[PDB]
Parts: structure tokens; C-alpha cells; sequence
RNA sequence: CUAAGCCGCCCGGUGGAUGGCUCGGCUCGGGGCGCCGACGAAGGGCGUGGCAAGCUGCGAUAAGCCCCGGCGAGGCGCAGGCAGCCGUCGAACCGGGGAUUCCCGAAUGGGACCUCCCGCGGCUUAUGCCGCACUCCGGGGUUUAUCCCCGGAGGGGGAACGCGGGGAAUUGAAACAUCUUAGUACCCGCAGGAAAAGAAAGCAAAAGCGAUGCCGUGAGUAGGGGCGACCGAAAACGGCAGAGGGCAAACUGAACCCCGGGCCGACGAGGUUCGGGGGAUGUGGGGUUGUAGGGCCCCCGUAUGAGACCCUCGCGGGUGAAGCCGAAGUCCGCUGGAACGCGGCGCCGGAGAGGGUGAUAGCCCCGUAGGCGUAAGCCCGCAGGGUCUCGGGGGACCCUGAGUACCGUCGGUUGGAUAUCCGGCGGGAAGCUGGGAGGCAUCGGCUCCCAACCCUAAAUACGUCCCGAGACCGAUAGCGAACUAGUACCGUGAGGGAAAGCUGAAAAGCACCCCGGGAGGGGGGUGAAAAGAGCCUGAAACCGGGCGGCG
RNA sequence: GUAAGGUCCGGUGGAGCCGCCGGUAUCGCGGAUCCUGCCGGGAGUAGCAGCGUAGUCGGGUGAGAAUCCCGACCGCCGGAGGGGCCAGGGUUCCACGGCAAUGGUCGUCAGCCGUGGGUUAGUCGGUCCUAACCCCGCCCGUAACUCGGCGCGGGGGAAAG
């Protein structure tokens, strides 16, 4: 980009700055970083190192954290969910839940258990955000409510799927992210009898 | 220029026949977005390719 | 009938550039509910011979056949639906046709029979 | 070539019309792969007339341009009425 | 035209109509740059396009006869 | 009540910044798809629309012609106009199959200072059609002229990738010659959708492994180097993918192959026969390897069985185009030009991805989550018809690749160093009672192997293309090109190469009156708003006027 | 607010935008005789002389005439500023209808704009012949070629021979 252009040196003698210009009228400038359409002085380059490293021990230690850090009840209302129906923190639920397979049984369920609230937060506060990406397709800016966390799926992920700012994720497949997004701890979250199993199992 | 070859002349019509103006009624249904096209030619001052 | 990619610079893409026959689909309009309740379905593309109810607009309540069925511009003309130029006469308002509802439908076609009956 | 294909259309100009009148002369925008001997041919075959004599030049549009000489006997005037140029 | 009755009709019906839309097109054509009060100015298109069926039928016919020969 | 002039604010002009928008760019793991051409390619020239100039598409049947299928009422390209025409006998559009397809161009019957011209043999009544380049292969004839005829090949193009050859300098060494740059730029030749390599005369030595290719690592290590600057691997180990086969000779000796015709079989596989061309200077059968393998001979055993492959007269299934179905508000009040907004009342959800719609919409529309259908073609299976393959011991006989391996010297190349590989020159064996390798040369031991003939899928490399995606750009940015862009235009020529996006929800694009030669000006209208086409916002610089201050 | 800047008020505008936490980047301009675009003073100034110093009167057209048209007078060239015709240019040729722009001023005029037209060959030239010279095939060289070359066979080559 910009390295197409075929110039020639003016140089000295001339009352104009020794820059390469066309060799064609009406002899613009070009190929120079500060000239318009030359190339880019420093541009993005796709051999650069994006990718972050992190041990796993590390990575172990900080999901045990953000576990740790679900239960705590300063922290989930600090991070903005809506707990005043909750029962308690951590919610566990029995495992008849992993078969729900309906939106509107598990809405009734939800509503039964006091996070539709947060369901309905989560709805409001999801909306159009600011700047060019809506142009590139990210024109929503979706917010984040309860997380299902079970130890078998069993028609509850097609079940509670649409909810909005609600994921379902099996315990074997769960991460720091799922708990803490964008780096705030205290996601509010459902654990199932069978989940908590695991995670005794697991210790991590 | 008195003596010309026949592909050469017709070549020669061709860019005659090229150069004119646009249709009234192109400008009208196009809503003046198309008033030129950069076949348009001065016999004394643009030169043919040939 | 088929668009996959989430990407809006596809979606209008395939919108502006659709072909003919998707244009086709691309015209239907709700029925009222009677005719909902009497056919079963739901929506089906607008046809000249169709009488609809403006549902939206400067002329929402008003009732008329239609005249003009634009699949280039995704548009329909409604009788009744005019504006009044500087010097007298009468032009139509071109209306999308998500924003009327079929209230009498034309079923003088066997395919849009078919299309009824496979829709059903 | 074959006759049918050789007349592209006639000319109805002044001078076209003039050289009807006065010396039994139609003219005709033909094929430009078309020789004299094609063009007499494709006249005599369409109109039944006799052709005396035939002129061809090239337009500077590129077009081939005829004009075709009848005999005394045959009027180029009915032909010109036939054609719908009178 | 229409390709059913093109079809109906044989090899040198078919050359006859081709010559006789032929010079009518002829006609049409001188009549276009002579006059200007033209009624109809889709003559010339749908003559083109009938000599151009008539063509594309009749070749098929003799590609048939062809084959039902050999 | 100061003339010019100076500074500040307001209004207007000039200009086109900023902001918002985006059918265009750029970059990507994954997936798909990858050659066209003498049955005349790619690239070009010229024509072709009722009004038609550019682009796009087509080719004298010329923004098109025909047929099966999908869709289902409009359609006639970019491109908002006039008049017409096409469509229910199913168009436009879309998937598949056909027809037409001017001239130049490998250009090919013979020529090109002009993409246009000039011929010779057959048939044809004539129109008109076919054949006629060069360098070869397999054949026939004769005039034996390489002359005529039959059949068949090569030529040219392709963005990047591939294979084989030829091969610099600027530059670094702070100069510079060995060196580096560099087996690089570039040149020449040859293929494909991949190419090349590929089955040990190998790698290794307590033990052993077992074709090739690619990735990690070995490793800036061994090693090369005015031992200066710098250059620089392999084995082993962990992975992806895995597959092995055929000749020459010993022996036999026409039991053979190709072209064309006939007959059985089914039309196919397979079987059989006749003519022609090859073939005893060897077609076919057999055999392909190392403490050897194979041929031949002798001896014992076996087939009664097992297995592999070929074909579809037939049948069944799977897959496979355009495509089809696919839930839920457009309810009341307010603002508004227009509700996608606010407040209230509801619904669906395996569907709250995204887009359009006169504001920001899960429920208006397209779609999405999830399902269905599909001609040709492809794959698998059933049934039937055929072809082919298949065991151990001994020998004293035979065979196992030549200007080759290798040695000396010279040039190139390499980390290859007295120990890399390639080529020239002068020499040059053994050949089964044989031969080679094991990093200076020779002798002995030990270990591994069998060259001088050929083929081989998968894992890999690329993207002229497609699907999908994005902490990429947002019109001086992003490809040079968001647009009639490799266009306009510059150079005799190689070659070089721009600028240019935005009215409005709807043209509703200002009817009528006064003035003016006109361009236009003033009224009056349209619109929520002139946003008035010199059209979204209209910044700065600059210019004119008004006001405040000085003068 | 020391400050880099932030935030409110009045006006224009008509559809997106911001605070905080954590990441990320083509992240901050007065200079580079920097690049692209636009606009100033010079300036209503120079130039519109030199080598051929050319117009005047009466009439006409037209809204408009030093510049367009007719007549007379007066002048210039006159071995070229006259006549013919190559190469080159490619419609600039003709008629009618015009003056937004072009024309060193004006313009009713035009090689300018628009709309319609115009180039007719047995005898004129190409086409035929060959000259200097060039190309193709065989052959030889080259690692090789679209590269170099003698000799044989074929062809081309003059719009002033």
C-alpha cells in the first residue's frame, strides 16, 4: 500500500523540497510517508504478537477465585445484579432443571426463583452503543444476567438459550471469563446439585 | 492522409462516432447525475490515439 | 430466503442487489384477522388486485385497492394515497408494504392458491 | 453473399430523392461485405427490376452506401412508392 | 411470433417468412429515419426477435430430420 | 454626523473542513473450488438499443434465440424520461441443457506501411460446403519425388505456488580484494491442480530403527570463515499422515499387442473368428532380492477349498440445483411531518444473530432456532454374469543393470572441514567363489546394505475465485480505482497514470402575476424543515456591508 | 482547573452519543526550501507596439455593431500573403438554427455550440515488378531461448523508381 508508485528525486537547484515526485503531470508527490496516498509510516503489521500467555496453575487458581468470589453477596450487588429476591448466594437448585427444554417453563422457573428480575435488567440496560461498530455489525451493546452452571446438559441450554445476558454452561467446560465478565467478579450465578458435585470433585 | 487504408478508417469512424454529447433524456433519467463521458473530443486540441 | 452472514454490509448487499424472484417474496404484507383466521396464514405478497389498510404514515387509516406494484423499488401505490403538486395534479405516495395490511385479498390465481394451500 | 441480407436500409435524403426523380437512381445503406455484383443481385431478386449500373462508397461513419441505377425500361420512382418513400 | 405455430409450419414456409420479415425490416428501417410520427416503435425489436426464433426453429428442425435419418 | 486605514461582533458571498452515513477496501484460523486451447484458447478490433454517447452484456439470430425445472404477476441493465411493446398459452428472474457466435489473434492455404487482401484442388446445377502451415508418430500408394492420401500428436494462454539451468551490483566488513549481499534480483526452458521426493549398495553401534514429505525441537550446536564481518546443518526424539509395486537377466519360445469387421454374451464385462500393421535384433508367460532372492532340476503335499477384482441388460438406498415450510401486538394515551420513542396493557421463544421499514422494533417484513425437497451427476448395496490369484524341503547348474562404481586433476557449489554434491578432461574394474558403506589413507575384525532402470495416493505450497469472520479504514483514510478506473490524460517507445460519494418521508423538483433581449430578479406556492437540484451539516483563510471603538 | 483541558448558557443542526473500571492503537503539530486542496497582497497593474503600422463614408441586420453584410473610396502582397498538391490532422467540409463558454477587446461573426447532410472510377492511385534491405523453413552454435549465424529453398519490400 503506497509502494506503487514509480517517482523521480527533483533535487536541488529547483525552488522545491528534494522529494520524489511523478514522472507524469501533473508530478505529484508519493512513495514518501508524509505525502497524501504514499505509504504509511508505521503501519499494523499482521506478524505482530497478540496472543497472551498464562500458566495453569495460574489459571486454576484464578477460576477457583471467581468461584470463590460467586457466593459473596457484597460483591454480585456490587457488580449491579439485582439479588433482592434471591433466597441465598450460592442459589443451588436440584438437578430436575437440566431438563427443562421450554423458554416459558424455564421463565416461570426463573420467576419462581427471583432472577427474572435480573432478566429483566439485563433486557433494559442492553441497547444501540456509540461509534463505528455499527457499521462493522456490533451495534448493540448487550449487558450480562444470571449464569446457569450444570453438570449434565440436558435440553436446559435449548431451554434457557434466549434468555437475554443469560448463558448456560457446563461445569466442565467453565471458565474465568463466564464468571467474571469484563474483569468484575461477582457474576450472579445458578449452581445445580450435580455441578456442585463436580466441583467438589474437582477442587478447581 | 489522402491515401488511407480501410481498418484505419474505419477505426478513424468509429471515434467519430464516439465523439458526441449525452442524451437529453439520459440526463433527465439519470436526474442530472450523468452529464459527461470521458470520450469527448477537440479535434485541435486532444489528439486520437492513432 | 436464505441469509446466512450476520454482517450488514451483506445483508443490504443482498438487499439492494436481490434478484427478481426474491423481490417477489420480498413484498408481502400482513392480512387482516379475519382473513388470518378464514386462510390460516399469515402474510402473503401484495398483488394489484388486493384492497389494503394503511397501517402507518401521513394516511394510516385509510382504505383503497391497489394500483402499482414497484418490485424495483420495494414499493405500492394505493388509490386514495395522493399528494397535490403546484399545479393540480394528483400523484401517488409510494408505500412499503410492511406498512399496510391486506383486507380483501385477489385470489383469481391458481399459484397464489397454491402458495395459500402450501402456506396452510 | 446471400440476397435478403445485403440492403440494410434505404436513404432519404434530398439528394437521395433528387437523384430518384432525375436519373433513375435508388441508394441504399447495404452490408460493407457486400460487392457490386451482390448488391445488383439482391435488387434485381427483390424488386424484379433490371439494375443498369452500381456505385458503391464507404461512409465516414463506417457504413456502405449504394446507389443503384435502374434501366429505362423499370421506374425507380415505383419502386421508391413501393417502399413507402415517394 | 410464437414458437408453437413457428413449429407448425415447414422448412420453406419458414424461409419465406424469414424473407419476407427481412424486407420488412428494411421497410421499417428507412421509415424510422424518414418519418417521425412512428406508432409503433417496437417494430424493429420484435422483428429482430421473430426472424431470430424463426432461424433458431428452423435449424432445430433440421437437426432433427438429421437424426431421425441416421 | 472626518476621508482612507486598523481591531472586534453580526449578517451575506467564496470555499469545502468537521460530524453522521457506507452496495467499497484491507486482513484472517476453518471450509469449498482449482486449469482453458487446432471440436480454434486467453487478449484485442469492429459492430449491436426506437430515441443510445460511456460502462456492462451480446455477435449480422447481435442489452439477445430454443427446451425441461423453480418462483408466481409483473417486466424491458448501470439509469428516477417519451412512446410503445412483452407476460395467465406462466414472462421478467433463477438452476441445468442447447443454438447463433463478424475480423485479428498459437493463427494454420499464401501475404500484410495498417485486424485488411490474394489463391489452388474436390463436391455442388448455382448459391454454398469441405481440404490445403511447420516438426513429428503409426500406416498405404506411386511418380520414388520425402510427392500424394488416411489416422493421431505439439504450438498459445494462466495472479501466486512448482521443477530444471544461467546468474550481478549497490550494500556490510565503518576503506577493500577471500567473504557478505546471494544461488538473491533478473533471464531461459518445462508441468499440474498441486508439483517435486519417495521404499535403503540408508540411519546408527551396550541397543537397535525401518519409504517419502511437513510441523516442534535438536540449534545459532557440530562445522565453514582476511577463524575478520558473518555464514551454518543433519541424525535421534515428540507429532500429522501412512502403502507399497513394476522392469533387465536366468527359463520358455509367437502361446502376443494395436487398428477395423463379424458372431455369442445383455447393449456391458467376458469369449471367439477374419483382414491389416508390429513382432525370432524377442511380442507374450515368469521375476524383482542379501548370512540372499529368483530361474531350472529332484522330492513331498494340495485345489473338493478360500479369496480378489471386472460389468450393470436390471433393482433398492444415500447424497445432490434453483427452492419450500418456519411462533409471537403493528392494541389504548402523549410528543411528533412520520413511532421503532415515553407511559399502560399483552404474547412467542430450539427463534432476544443481523437487516429493512418516514426516529432507537424479539412479536410490520426479510430472515434466525429448527426442519423439508431436488433433475442430471456421484457413492453404496442386492441380484446375476465373468476373469484371475493362492504350499513346503534339497542341489553340485544358471541369472541379478559399464565407459558405470571408482582414482587423479580442473572449475562451480556446500557447514562438509586432508571428511558435501554437481560437471569437464585423462584412466577405468569386479560382476555371486561377487560388490558397497561405516567423516584423512591403508590392513584386520565387526555391523549394515545390494547402485549404475521405472512408477506411487495422504499428511504440504498458493489463491487469478467462492463461503464465513473481524479490539482493521471510514472518502487527502482503505486497493491506484466506494463513481462510465487501470478510465481520462503524458511519452515515438519501453512505460507512466489522476480527480471525482450524500436533496427530500414523498419530486410534492415551484402552477400563476410584474420586470428583463436573455441569464435571471421580485411576488406567490410545496414541504416539519429550502434541504431548490450551483441540493445533509457549511468550519478556517479571503471578500462586501451594518454596528461599537480609534481615526 | 497552575496547565494539558472539562463543563454549562444562547443560536444553527436533524440522529446518534457519553461518565467510570479494565484492555488496545496508523493516539495529540508551527516549521522538514514537508505533501494535497482552497484563498490573499503584487493588481484592475504588466502584456494586447517593434518582423506586413488600414481603414473611412452611406446603407442593412439585430435588444444590442469600431469588430457581421453590400457599394464606393483609400491601401497591402504580387518569383508570394497568388494557383496546385504530399506527409501529418480526421470531420475541422456544406446548409440551417444560436452566442452559456472558447476567440488576446466586442461580436448578430467563426476552424466555437446544436440539428440535419456530404466523399459514386475497367481508364486517376494502391493492387503487379524489382532495388537497398527484411522475414520464415532446413542447418549450425548456445545450458537454453523470443538469442547469433554461413549456405540452400520460399516470401516480402517504392501512393515521387
Amino acid at each position: 500500500a503506497g509502494k506503487r508508485r514509480v517517482t523521480e528525486n527533483i533535487g536541488k537547484g529547483h525552488s522545491m523540497a528534494r522529494v520524489e515526485r511523478l514522472k507524469t503531470p501533473p508530478r505529484y508527490a508519493a512513495f514518501v510517508p508524509f505525502a497524501r496516498g504514499g505509504r504509511r509510516t508505521h503501519p499494523p503489521k499482521v506478524e505482530k504478537i497478540i496472543w497472551e500467555d498464562i500458566n495453569k496453575k495460574e489459571k486454576r487458581l484464578a477460576l477457583m477465585s471467581a468461584i470463590a468470589a460467586t457466593a459473596n453477596y457484597d460483591l454480585v450487588r456490587a457488580r449491579g445484579h439485582i439479588i433482592d429476591n434471591v433466597p441465598q448466594l450460592p442459589l443451588i437448585v436440584v438437578d430436575d432443571l437440566q431438563k427443562v427444554q421450554k423458554t416459558r417453563e424455564t421463565r416461570e422457573i426463573f420467576k419462581k426463583l427471583g432472577i427474572w428480575d435480573d432478566i429483566v435488567r439485563a433486557k433494559e440496560k442492553s441497547g444501540v452503543r456509540a461509534g463505528k461498530g455499527k457499521m462493522r455489525g456490533r451495534r448493540y451493546k448487550k449487558a450480562k444476567g444470571p449464569l446457569i452452571v450444570v453438570g449434565k446438559n440436558e435440553g436446559i441450554v435449548l431451554g434457557a438459550r434466549n434468555h437475554p445476558g443469560v448463558d448456560v454452561v457446563v461445569v466442565d467446560n467453565l471458565g474465568v471469563e463466564h464468571l467474571a465478565p469484563g474483569t468484575h467478579p461477582g457474576r450472579l450465578t445458578v449452581w445445580t446439585v450435580s455441578a456442585i458435585e463436580r466441583l467438589r470433585e474437582l477442587y478447581g | 492522409a489522402r491515401n488511407k487504408p480501410l481498418a484505419k478508417k474505419l477505426r478513424l469512424a468509429k471515434a467519430l462516432k464516439q465523439n458526441r454529447r449525452v442524451p437529453v433524456w439520459v440526463i433527465v433519467k439519470t436526474n442530472r447525475r450523468v452529464l459527461t463521458h470521458p470520450k469527448r473530443r477537440y479535434w485541435r486540441r486532444t489528439k486520437l490515439k492513432e | 430466503m436464505k441469509i446466512s452472514s450476520k454482517q450488514p454490509r451483506k445483508q443490504r448487499k443482498f438487499l439492494y442487489n436481490a434478484p427478481l424472484h426474491v423481490r417477489q417474496k420480498l413484498m408481502s404484507a400482513p392480512l387482516s384477522r379475519e382473513l388470518r383466521e378464514k386462510y390460516k396464514v399469515r402474510n402473503l405478497p401484495v398483488r394489484v388486485g388486493d384492497k389494503v389498510r394503511i397501517m402507518r404514515g401521513d394516511y394510516k387509516g385509510h382504505e383503497g385497492k391497489v394500483v402499482e406494484v414497484d418490485l424495483k423499488r420495494y414499493r405500492i401505490y394505493v388509490e386514495g394515497a395522493t399528494l397535490r403538486k403546484t399545479n393540480g395534479t394528483e400523484v401517488f405516495y409510494p408505500i412499503h408494504p410492511s406498512n399496510v395490511m391486506i383486507i380483501e385479498l385477489n385470489l383469481e390465481d391458481e399459484k397464489r392458491k397454491k402458495i395459500i394451500e402450501r402456506r396452510a | 453473399m446471400d440476397p435478403y441480407k445485403v440492403i440494410i436500409r434505404p436513404v432519404v435524403t434530398e439528394k437521395a430523392i433528387s437523384l430518384i426523380e432525375k436519373e433513375n437512381k435508388l441508394t441504399f445503406i447495404v452490408d460493407r461485405r457486400a460487392t457490386k455484383q451482390d448488391i445488383k443481385r439482391a435488387v434485381e431478386e427483390i424488386f424484379n427490376v433490371k439494375v443498369e449500373k452500381v456505385n458503391t462508397l464507404i461512409t465516414p461513419r463506417g457504413e456502405k452506401k449504394a446507389y443503384v441505377k435502374l434501366k429505362p425500361e423499370y421506374s425507380a420512382s415505383e419502386v421508391a412508392a413501393r417502399l413507402g418513400l415517394f | 411470433m410464437k414458437p408453437s405455430e413457428i413449429r407448425e409450419m415447414s422448412i420453406e414456409e419458414i424461409d419465406a417468412k424469414i424473407r419476407e420479415l427481412r424486407l420488412q425490416l428494411a421497410k421499417e428501417r428507412g421509415l424510422l429515419t424518414m418519418g417521425t410520427s412512428l406508432e409503433n416503435p417496437m417494430v424493429i425489436r420484435n422483428l429482430r426477435r421473430d426472424i431470430a426464433r424463426l432461424l433458431t426453429i428452423k435449424k432445430e428442425k433440421l437437426r432433427e430430420r438429421e437424426k431421425g435419418k441416421v
